């Protein structure tokens, strides 16, 4: 009896969670290596590159989904980094899609009951993404009335 | 703040080395089903394994890391695994490195003319976390070659390298603006 | 009692159609969510331009590109839109590695009511294909006439 | 017994056909939606957009290619166009990938005998591209000289 | 007699040995052929930089995006460079279809000499991903150290 | 055009918001065999069953949310879906967060000053097509654990959605349009 | 230049035209094996089939469009396929729109201040193109409701549509050299 | 630095040259089980396989590049690779054309205005590396049409493909070099 989050079959509880892992891991250290060197930054002033720990953190979930972002490492350190992370995904997503075909083929169409869990985290998310930035912008309202009181 | 962001990393770092401490010294990385004498419900370190019932409840055994009997050799590959998994050297490296790391906290904390000092503990936090990130992985590997579950150590250790990386975001972020500061000076 | 072979619509054989509605309903939601998190706030704007290009149409084809695992020139950069933009990575993950795991399968189904894949298991691929081809142009054609009539207004 | 063309088994030949030429189809509609408005043009002035028809055979392959570019359509037609276009690319390599993945099953490791003629068809493409380089540099030098005399 | 599991390295047995060579050799070669292209004419040139981006090193990385499915910040903009863009394209998507064909089932084959994937399976990938993230720190820490070398000879 | 991108808004949230009461109350969700007796051809909605045709035609039966025997809790995700069906949380909640948005467009067009009321408006109407979603989804997975189609009250439902997100997207537009014209209005003045 | 551009959109046009003229025109759409009386190898085209060989050599018949006796009806996709290869609609509607487009070609010699004229002539040399992609789906999917090959005929209505959609690309760009030049006349 | 790219290009054509004339001329390509005789571990190159140990050590045999009988010729695929192995026209080719670049070195070295010289050395590089590459693929595609290894000349071949394409990268930036040199002298000069 398949559950509602049987889309995560094909790989291990561990698998996912070294995901995880390893996913923190390399944005911490494309961060690193792109904006911990003075000698990156020219004239608080501007790095030379746009790789923030946020950016990083986006670039790097970019990359595992498929999807790329708009910035992309320049530096040899940042530019490794990114490759063996590309080598990583690539790896990761073939094995993962096909061992989906080989669970999936064990024709008959998929039912709504088979990805309602993806649905509803989808959904989930939407709200939270809302959440955030109805706390932003009553943040900084509340930093405007302040400012100008 | 740099006494606020110089207070986190502290806090963090401590909490990083004892939450990786008590996970290498504890003995409930997993619940699996084993006899801890010389098939009842026990719970497994990374050194020794303990019963949680039956008439041998409470007893602990050391683990045995090469099982002659069980499997009577294997390659090289599968030696090397069982000897990195026996050893636990990357469970100990990454504490090592998370009190290197606090250590160079501290240096900086009273050596406040030298900045390195601050990049040497980020650094050492981020070695910190991947040596915990091979370590986890080692072990999952060391296990598989009836259900089994883990225990609060093998999350305090994941939640370690977690706090690892974090405070080594914030050591980096904090030699980035230590560096904006000393150049913002000799600007002007 | 003959063999029948698959519709022209079978495409869309590998996933039940309350999911197509579904997916069709998620990407309006994600698209009105992405555009509402990235331009409602004033402090996002600078004749006052946004910070961001991410308008109502912008962030329609940002859905869709992603969707369709093809990308477009922006991308979000606040903290609210690259949570609608990775969660919708991960449906349209999931979603498109499911839906293509067996298409080639459900386009040669032969239903009683390894070969090559023939052209007729995709002419209508095709045939859509040159209707959205047709209908842009009708619709560029009729925006430039448009154009020709305000600007005919306005030089008389 | 395969040939050394046998990738190209999953599709018929008549696909592969009709996928030239409608590759050509779009990119021509593309081009033609993108720049014969003179209201996308503004003060030769320059366009609007940079969708040429060099630009969009290039954005089409891309597309189909499952690589992107650096451009994308912003207007309401060529956005018709692309989003078609990725519709077809999404159906025709997927169900690509999906009966190569059942040709391949009919676990051995491929053999290089089975993908030469993709290596030839590399090697033959980047001859094929030096030759056009070095044209075009002795054109633009034979222009220079007769420039200079 | 034991069942033997797959080796760490098991991410390489859909291919053979001779085709990863000569994919590594095709890499370097059409990264050679798209900065010869791309670079060696003086006409392409504006002290004097160029009008693109595509020297040795962002050849490379551009090819090694391209193979990886990633793509990067620049694109060919010549009719040589896209020659060779889009010739390493279809080579890209023939090799990387074939090789994830069956990945999965190559990564669980016990040889005598549908369940899920365990870590076991992927450990090689995750130990040089962590390799590679240690080889880039320390590549870093290198040239940091080589400017602040340079740096102290120079205000001295 | 603002008073056209006002009108439109109000008629949207007014038909979103009937829309969504109409399919909750109706019960022509499902076209599917079944008995209405405390297999024929029913209709059936979130709450009652009725046959169609035969010799019961008109008589409504309540659902049984809770089918089954043996009454064994081993799984929680089945129980919660069924909970969670059997409620209709989900569509009541979009009918709900519909009428609070058809309020906050009333108020704002008393206050007139208060520039964040339309934003709750926008608000509530997307979290209703959000809600709206989920209980279409949940609906539908609660029915698969046989032909069946489709009634008029499920339709009904879906266009609620994509009203309430049309209405989203104006109601947005309009506080982004009173805040632009406040902006413009207190640059000028400086 | 204009007069080359225009030159070589005049003869594009009219060599797209005879091509796809021919095409339509002629029997070698398809080489198969059948019979042309009332399984010998045949060449056929959109109308009859005609015999390579045989005691039957060089007969042609009318093509069955509508088999009753091989299928014994079908369902209305198949019907509307049926009726749509029949018709051979989609072929002589790129004729159609290929002699239109040639028309304008020439209409605009004498009619140089309507510049809408060169943009019509690419609309329609792109709708002849697109008609002839439709035409030949249409073909191959009604061929397929034992070697079979493709004549002359066929690669000549490739050719055709080829042909056309360069000639739209040169009167599209031909349109926009005109308002280009329209326009740097009304700046001066 | 100039003359430190000069050396490395010239030492580098000269190893890679070197490599590929040892690699075409030894027979030490692959290490697999034959006869010598006009079942033991043999070693073969393009030409000829020889034995080693046993008791026809040291005993050469010329390849018979066309094997198998009834001599049909239905297919052109497979006798066109065949003729191709045969010849080994492209490992010969990439000799060639290497030989070529050092001869454009060599006579750069020695005409000193000519840049088009370095192009043209590079221009030889990169085509001796893609022609050492499609001979490669030749020569395992025929092997393929049992256990097996490769021997030192087929890597010393792999090698002579790297430093070829290494040479022409460093080749093409002398050129790029010389160029921007003599730019940079006319606009200063106007
Ligand atoms: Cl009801
Ligand atoms: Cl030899």
């Amino acid at each position: 009896k398949p559950g509602v989050f049987s889309f995560l079959d094909p790989l291990a509880y561990e698998i996912w969670m070294c995901i995880v892992f390893a996913y923190i891991g390399v944005s911490v250290v494309l961060f690193l290596v792109s904006r911990f060197s003075p000698y990156e930054w020219h004239t608080s002033s501007e790095s030379t590159n746009e790789f923030g720990i946020f950016n990083s953190l986006w670039f790097s979930l970019g990359a595992f989904m498929q999807q790329g972002c708009d910035i992309s490492p320049r530096s040899l350190s940042g530019r490794i980094v990114g490759g063996v992370w590309w080598f990583f995904t690539l790896i990761i997503i073939s094995s993962y899609t096909a061992n989906l075909a080989a669970f999936l083929t064990v024709t008959s169409a998929l039912s709504l009951s088979n990805v309602a869990g993806v649905f509803y985290i989808l959904v989930g998310g939407l709200g939270l993404a809302m959440l955030v930035a109805l706390i932003e912008f009553c943040y900084k309202s509340r930093a405007e009335a302040k400012r100008m009181k | 703040d740099r006494g606020v962001q110089m207070l986190l990393t502290t806090v963090g770092a401590f909490a990083a080395f004892s939450l990786m401490t008590i996970a290498v010294g504890t003995d409930y990385w997993l619940y699996s089903r084993g006899v801890c004498k010389t098939e009842v419900m026990t719970h497994s370190g990374l050194w020794r394994t303990c019963c949680l019932e039956g008439n041998f409840k409470g007893l602990c055994k050391q683990i045995d890391h090469f099982p002659e009997d069980a499997d009577y050799e294997a390659d090289t590959a599968e030696y090397f695994l069982r000897a990195v998994r026996a050893s636990s050297i990357f469970p100990i490296l990454s504490v090592i490195l998370l009190f290197m790391g606090g250590l160079c906290i501290a240096a900086s904390e009273f050596y406040k003319t030298r900045h390195n000092i601050i990049l040497s503990a980020g650094i050492f936090f981020v070695s910190a976390g991947l040596s915990n990130i091979i370590g986890i992985i080692v072990y999952i590997s060391a296990n598989a070659g009836n259900s089994y579950s883990y225990g609060w150590s093998f999350y305090f250790g994941a939640l370690s390298f977690i706090i690892a990386e974090m405070v080594g975001v914030l050591a980096v972020h904090m030699f980035i603006d230590r560096h904006k500061q000393l150049r913002a000076t000799a600007r002007a």
